Formats: C-alpha cells, structure tokens, sequence
C-alpha cells in the first residue's frame, strides 16, 4: 500500500519531534457482509534505523480504536496516535539526547492471525537529527 | 402383450423459465461480484 512519509527534522536536544505518515485510501475497509464501510483492523508500526546498525521498533498502534503499544526501552517518552478522519498516523517522541538520532519508518501490518507482525509496506523514513 | 415400465434419471429435456443465479471467480463493484458463488476452476463441459 503507499505510504507517504514526513520531511527531515532537525532538532535540539530535550526537544520534542512530530513525525507523519500517511497511507491514502488504506484505512477503511469493506465489509461484504454488511454492505458497509468499517475501520479496519490494520496496524501501523513504527521502527527506527542508526546509521549503520539493526532496526529497532517502537512501538505500534491499532487504528480501530486507536489502541497503542510501546516497547519498555522508549516507554513514558514516544506517544503513537492516529488520525483517521485524515487517515495519518504521527509518532510524538520527546526529550531526546544524543543517542536518537536515525532514521524513522512507518510500517503497515495487516493483522491477520495467520501471518504474525506482517510488515507489509514502508514509507520513505525520515531523517531525525539532533545536535548543538 | 406388453407392460409399461417407469424410468428415472431418463434425458429428457423441455425448454422452460428459470431463474439463474451469477458465478463468479475471486473491491465492492457496481456488479455484485462478491456475492455470487465462486465457481469451479474446471467447468464440466459435456459433448452430445
């Protein structure tokens, strides 16, 4: 599926960073037995890259209800929310030192039972960078 | 002398009005597609 992401940031250290990701016409979904359109199930995860290393993931949002999930490393300072009137999801991740600048990745995940943590598309990562 | 015999299952054929339902193979399409029964990979087709 696209997936449109944010531009470079540029910060300061201690600061905050909005990241974007879009995925047009990607949220909802169809329900042939309803006739209906309904949120879908789907799942948006958000992962990080340094330059050179592994991935690492954040943590990932259920669009339905807008249930979130972080890791325990990041847990009380990176807030995952999703819009779906604009059909976006943003990655809020605040006070960050030295160490968090990478590269940012949206992923969507279909969330079928049979296909555990699917990563399906990716967006163009953004480049967050912090210094003095 | 002779004596009368029912048969079942006997091709016989008259032409008549029926209903008809679609069939598809496997998005909501202005054609209901996605209701119709999915229909075999190979249709039995049958010489006469």
């Amino acid at each position: 599926v696209r997936l449109d992401q944010s531009g470079t940031a540029v910060k300061k250290p201690g600061a905050s960073v909005r990241v974007s990701c879009r995925a047009p016409d990607s949220f909802t979904v169809y329900r042939p037995r309803l006739s209906a359109y309904f949120i879908g199930e789907f799942n948006i995860h958000w992962l990080r890259q340094a330059p050179g290393q592994g991935l690492e993931w954040l943590g990932f949002v259920n669009i339905f209800r807008g249930a979130v999930k972080y890791s325990s490393r990041f847990q009380g300072r990176i807030t995952i929310t999703r819009d779906t009137s604009s059909e976006t999801s943003y990655l809020d991740l605040g006070a960050l030192k030295a160490d968090d600048t990478a590269t940012y990745y949206c992923a969507w995940d279909k969330n079928v039972d049979d296909n555990p943590w699917r990563l399906d598309s990716w967006g163009q990562g953004t480049l967050v960078i912090v210094s003095s | 002398n002779l004596w009368v015999t029912v048969y079942y299952g006997v091709p016989v054929w008259k032409d008549a009005e029926t209903t008809l339902f679609c069939a598809s193979d496997a998005k909501h399409n202005v054609w209901a597609t996605h209701a119709c029964v999915p229909t075999d990979p190979n249709p039995q087709e049958i010489h006469l």
